[PDB]
């Protein structure tokens, strides 16, 4: 109340949208629904596992591709300069490593897909396609989507960032 | 002197007046109807085309096969409704199979 | 930018509105209610100003004054009265024998506003001393004439109802220049109206004979006493044949707009190329009344049957506008790395075109 | 040199007098403290004039309009009010902030009003009626202070984080994001007249000034403590050219636009000064400071 | 080129020296038709260290599908901390024949590269050997592309050079 | 000599007319000069006629004067 300091004070934040209310064939010609139907079925709200997420207020099916995943493409010696720009500015770890020689930076840039989260108990996996000569990276279903749930995809990492989502199964931790 | 250039269409205005004028539709018409036709054969030949050499470039051939262009209209759902009860000489059909005979396994 | 791409709803703070104007870019809309009140709302703020009972007989029109403190409406009851915009009351009153078609006020002579009266001359009156100024007239004096001023004021224009259109001065009145328009083929046309902008004194002509034409308020004091006409495009519509009722000039000075009647097909083109560009999809069933664009930004907003229906072009910055250094596109490229890796005693003090139809001051927060 | 020699020393709150204000018309002075009380106090005479009420708790922030008509004051009981400077009434209400408000000010236009609380965002309401506008996130933590723009386009946005935000109110998305690497916490900021400068007065013992047009840091201005307590500024062009800040060393200091001057120590506040307000029309100035002070003293000067 | 102790370099934009991201506004830059002239200023023998390696896991062989390919691998944070100095030390960046002065010395002391680094797309022609300005001095380069016996006995002698040590070796 | 070409938007043009070169020339020349076409434009002198094909000389227009180049349509 203007007399008593509060704590909680560094924040690091950079995507500031963060609200209390977060009221939610052939292969290669499949191009089309990446760009232009795939603008609603998903809204961006206050996830509650952890900071920001991507909610949902329509259903998607199993076996249903859904969003391709677009970055700053990199090499891995940038990968040093990258991560000493993240302690400074106060990045998280965006090193998204396609592979161990081409990593995904989203700092500078990057999609709509930089608000996901992790958990041990996650709705959906990653898969991989090669279109026209180029890798991309687009994701099918395993399950129905509902209305009000947030996507999230497993890390696969096998066993400090700590990985904070009250699930059972959820081995607090990207292992 | 020309008369498709008065309106910057590609179609032809003069045949379609002719084709109109003995096809006995009527006695007597306006001047407007046979450019009105040829715009409007113009922008549903566009149309399809369009989608055509979507097909075309989608297999990387440059020539259109029929097979494109039934992709192309079925695909659509517009022109399904307009093209309903039409057919395509060596047209094929879209790939499809019913949800429930999907079988599998663990 | 361009025209108008996207489409509003309606703005409707009390059910019925029958006018709607811009001030200078579109600041208040003066809603002429049909309940002989005044009613004030407020443009890009989505408000309300002021409410101002003026009389019983409702109004059909209404413009403000150059210095923005009056609120002239042509009533339907004969009521000339110069009403306050600040407090709401008569200024000044006043009763003329014919009604009033078209208010304007000259952005460089308050005191002589424009009024249009039927089967008589336009009358300046002057809001100094309350004198009456007949605007001098050629041929018959009964005609259905409308007058308007020019961009600045400085000439106004006159047209009446066998085809001929009159030039003089706004404040000496020196009827020097006249004008007969085109005759057809066989048979002459009056004129309905003519409609100004703000830049480039082009100015459109409704006539009777289903054609929308447009000339410059330049070619008449220059030809002389009379020429010969020579629109530059004969705009018209050629498969409906919907007649014309109210159609202004564009925000920027390059585009035409014209309105239809009951149709909802509300055209548009540029005075470099007649060529349609686009067209309006309105629903139909009500008769348009008022059409004005923002005088800078590109937007059509058209009142009609006690609504409103606005196209526009609604816009939210992108999420890359975090900051300068800061951005959240999309490439498929290597990243391209950077490749380059006082003491003064001063205080701080600092804090179309433009025309003279401002100071309103009328802001009622509470 | 500023001659801002002491005339008045006002006490009339209870709990601590941490909030007054010089309304940028400069007529009469709202004085606040944290006992639900908004005492009118004058200016060149320090008449007493009422003691506005109605609210339920303390206030973090006060402030009145360009004309000096609207009071908004930051009442901890979820919701806010508009004080009739004439009579003392509840003229609107501003419900809808979840917890406690923490900072609420005004706009130079006399047509927006901006408050915030602990829900992460900042909120606006209607001035005819008082109802829910928008809910914009200001930042991750609570925000400190914010207020709107001298040309009332733009919001310049301080919580405890650091990375100091101008929000656009055109579109309510920020537009630029100074992003510091420390992130030493932010107190108190205040627009420029010009609309491109800010004053943020970081929890450092500096006011980190920023110049959000290519995202370069200013010069380092020292000379005061400034770690815990949420130190507001203020400007003073009258008599010279000197900028008020509060410091946390219990004294109230003043600078130089950009010369990092020690320009004048105003001493006699027993606690740390959280608040300096300079008069626009006279070199007068008041501090309101924590609750081992609880006085307005009105430092008068000509030059 | 510089970002490390074992690269050095001379900026070809304005000239500014930079190594280990650090730079300081030194000479005038170059570019387009600009010939960069290279001679490390060592016509007297020196002594440096050359080979330590610090894994040998990574050093392997194995059929990758259908072909053998011989992993001799470096390593990068145990070499750095054999970092030593050694004779003629400084790796001028000339201007064929003119020289803005040598940008940053004590240069890694090991077997030298003559490195070339680019940044975006461009193209660059080079002429290197014992020689100063004509390429044929030695033998023009060979390419080692004929049918003749030639190619079949430096084939078999390199075969041999190779097989001597993976006879002695023993494998695993 | 030299004529003004006035335009409907406001802005005023002066160019150089020989007295023995036609008015397609001159059109041609415009066209050249700015890239307005002339299908584009037509020469009006005080609200009077003046046609395409023909000369100046033949209308025998008095120098320094302007034109009302009253706007057209392509084609
Ligand atoms: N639940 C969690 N808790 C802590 N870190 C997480 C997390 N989920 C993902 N991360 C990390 O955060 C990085 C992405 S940045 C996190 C997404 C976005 N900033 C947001 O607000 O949601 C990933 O590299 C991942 O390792
Ligand atoms: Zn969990």
């Amino acid at each position: 109340a203007r007399a008593e300091v509060h704590l909680r004070k560094s924040a690091f934040d950079m995507f500031n949208f963060l609200a209390s209310k977060h009221r939610q064939l052939p292969m290669p010609m499949r191009f089309r629904h990446l760009k232009k139907t795939s603008k609603e079925a998903v809204g961006v709200y206050r996830s509650p596992i952890h900071g920001r997420g991507l909610f949902c207020k329509r259903n998607i099916d199993a076996g249903e591709m859904v969003i391709e995943y677009a970055g700053n493409v990199i090499r891995s010696i940038q990968t040093d300069k990258r991560e000493k720009y993240y302690d400074s500015k106060g990045i998280g770890c965006y090193m998204f490593r396609i592979d161990d020689s081409e990593v995904v930076d989203a700092t500078m840039h990057g999609n709509a897909a930089r608000f996901i989260n992790h958990s041990c108990e996650p709705n959906c996996y990653s898969r991989v396609i090669n279109i026209d000569g180029q890798k991309h990276i687009v994701i099918f279903a395993m399950r129905k989507i509902y209305r009000g749930e947030e996507l999230t995809y497993d890390y696969k990492f096998p066993i400090k960032l700590p990985c904070n989502c009250g699930a059972k199964k959820c081995r607090k931790f990207l292992n | 002197k020309t008369r498709s250039s008065r309106a910057g269409l590609q179609f032809p205005v003069g045949r379609v007046h002719r084709l109109l004028r003995k096809g006995n539709y009527a006695e007597r018409v306006g001047a407007g109807a046979p450019v009105y036709l040829a715009a409007v054969l113009e922008y549903l030949t566009a149309e399809i085309l369009e989608l055509a050499g979507n097909a075309a470039r989608d297999n990387k051939k440059t020539r259109i096969i029929p097979r494109h262009l039934q992709l192309a209209v079925r695909n659509d759902e517009e022109l399904n409704k307009l093209l309903g009860r039409v057919t395509i000489a060596q047209g094929g059909v879209l790939p499809n199979i019913q949800s429930v005979l999907l079988p599998k396994k663990t | 930018q361009n025209y108008p791409e996207e489409a509003d709803g309606t703005l409707d703070c009390i059910s019925m509105a029958l006018t709607c104007t811009f001030n200078r870019w579109g600041t208040l809309l003066a809603v002429g209610c049909n309940d002989g009140r005044i009613v004030i709302w407020d443009f890009l703020t989505r408000g309300i100003a002021k409410i101002i009972s003026a009389h019983i007989h409702p109004v059909c029109s209404l413009c403000w004054s150059r210095d923005g403190h009056k609120l002239v409406s042509a009533s339907t009851d004969n009521i000339v009265s110069q009403w306050d915009v600040l407090s709401g009351d008569c200024d000044q009153r006043f009763r003329f024998p014919s009604p009033i078609l078209k208010v304007q006020y000259h952005p460089r002579d308050q005191n002589k506003v424009l009024v249009c009266p039927m089967k008589s001359a336009p009358v300046m009156l002057t809001l100094s001393d309350s004198k009456h100024v007949v605007l001098p007239v050629d041929d018959d004096s009964d005609l259905n004439v409308v007058a308007s001023f020019d961009r600045r004021g400085e000439y106004i224009y006159t047209g009446n109802a066998k085809g001929k259109i009159l030039v003089l001065k706004t404040d000496s009145q020196d009827l020097v220049a006249s004008f007969r328009v085109t005759t057809g083929t066989s048979n002459t046309t009056a004129i309905k109206s003519i409609e100004f902008a703000r830049k480039g004194s082009c100015f459109l002509i409704n006539t009777a004979d289903r054609i929308i034409r447009v000339y410059d308020g330049r070619e008449i004091l220059t030809c002389g006493r009379d020429g010969e006409p020579e629109p530059m495009q004969k705009l018209q519509d050629l498969v409906n044949r919907t007649p014309w009722k109210k159609c202004c000039f564009s925000g920027d000075g390059e585009y035409i707009v014209a309105g239809s009647a009951r149709q909802h097909a509300l055209y548009i083109w540029e005075k470099s190329i007649g060529n349609l560009v686009k067209i309006l999809h309105g629903t139909r069933g009500e008769l348009l009344l008022d059409v004005a664009w923002h005088p800078v930004r590109p937007i059509i907003a058209s009142i009609s049957s006690g609504v409103v229906s606005i196209w526009a072009q609604n816009q939210v910055e992108n999420w890359s506008a975090f900051a300068p250094d800061f951005k959240e596109l999309d490439e498929n490229v290597e990243y391209e790395e950077r490749e380059s890796e006082e003491d003064e005693e001063v205080d701080v003090t600092s804090v179309d075109e433009e025309l003279e139809d401002s100071k309103a001051l009328l802001y009622l927060p509470i | 040199k500023p001659n801002y020699a002491l005339k008045f020393t006002l006490a009339g709150h209870t709990k601590a007098v941490s909030s007054v204000k010089f309304s940028p018309n400069g007529e009469w002075l709202a004085s606040s403290s944290a006992d639900k009380l908004i005492k009118i106090w004058g200016a060149y005479d320090g008449k007493f004039e009422k003691t506005i009420s109605g609210h339920k708790l303390g206030i973090s922030d006060v402030a009145w309009s360009s004309d000096s008509n609207l009071l908004v004051s930051a009442s901890d009981d979820k919701t806010l009010k508009i004080w009739d400077v004439s009579s003392g009434k509840c003229l609107k209400t501003l419900k809808g902030h979840s917890n406690y408000v923490f900072c609420c000010n005004f706009n130079p236009q006399s047509n927006l009003i901006v408050s915030g609380s602990f829900d992460e965002s900042v909120r606006i309401w209607d001035v005819k009626t008082g109802k829910c506008l928008k809910t914009l996130p200001a930042h991750s933590d609570p925000v400190s202070a914010v207020h709107f723009n001298r040309d009332g386009s733009l919001i310049v946005s301080s919580s405890y984080d650091g990375l100091c935000r101008i929000w656009d109110t055109a579109s309510g998305q920020c537009l630029k994001t100074l992003i510091d690497d420390d992130n030493p916490p932010v107190s108190f900021v205040k627009f420029s007249p010009n609309g491109k400068y800010i004053l943020a007065a970081t929890l450092d013992n500096t006011l980190k000034l920023w110049d959000y047009s290519k995202g370069k840091c200013l010069k380092t201005y020292t000379g005061h403590k400034n770690e815990k307590y949420c130190i507001f500024a203020n400007f003073s062009v009258t008599g010279g050219k000197w900028i008020v800040s509060g410091s946390e060393d219990n004294l109230v200091y003043i600078w130089n636009l950009q010369t990092k001057e020690i320009v004048q120590k105003l001493q006699g506040h027993t606690d740390v000064v959280i608040s300096t307000a300079c008069h626009p029309t006279e070199n007068i100035i008041a501090s309101a400071a924590l609750e081992n002070d609880k006085t307005i003293k009105l430092w008068k000067s000509d030059c | 080129l510089g970002y490390d102790k074992f690269s050095y370099s001379w900026r070809s934009k304005k000239g500014t020296k930079f190594h280990q991201s650090i730079g300081k506004h030194y000479s005038s830059g170059y570019g387009q038709g600009d010939v960069l002239g290279f001679y490390i200023n060592l016509p007297e023998d020196t002594e440096t260290a050359k080979s330590l390696p610090d894994t040998y896991k990574d050093k392997a062989l194995i059929k990758f599908k259908s072909y053998l390919y011989f992993e001799e691998k470096d390593f990068v944070d145990k070499a750095e901390k054999s970092l030593k100095q050694t004779p003629h030390s400084e790796i001028i960046f000339y201007k064929n024949g003119v020289n803005q002065g040598v940008a940053y010395k004590d240069i890694f002391e090991g077997v030298y590269f003559p490195a070339i680094s680019l940044y975006k797309s461009c193209t660059v022609s080079i002429n290197f050997g014992p020689c100063f300005k004509y390429p044929p001095k030695d033998l023009t380069y060979r390419p080692m592309s004929d049918m003749g016996w030639g190619a079949v006995v430096e084939h078999t002698l390199a075969d041999v050079l190779y097989h001597v040590e993976t006879e002695v070796d023993g494998r695993r | 000599m030299q004529i003004f070409v006035k335009t409907l938007t406001g802005k005023t043009i002066t160019l150089e007319v020989e007295p023995s070169d036609t008015i397609e020339n001159v059109k041609a020349k415009i066209q050249d000069k700015e890239g307005i076409p002339p299908d584009q434009q037509r020469l009006i002198f005080a609200g009077k006629q003046l046609e395409d094909g023909r000369t100046l000389s033949d209308y025998n227009i008095q120098k320094e004067s302007t034109l009302h180049l009253v706007l057209r349509l392509r084609g």
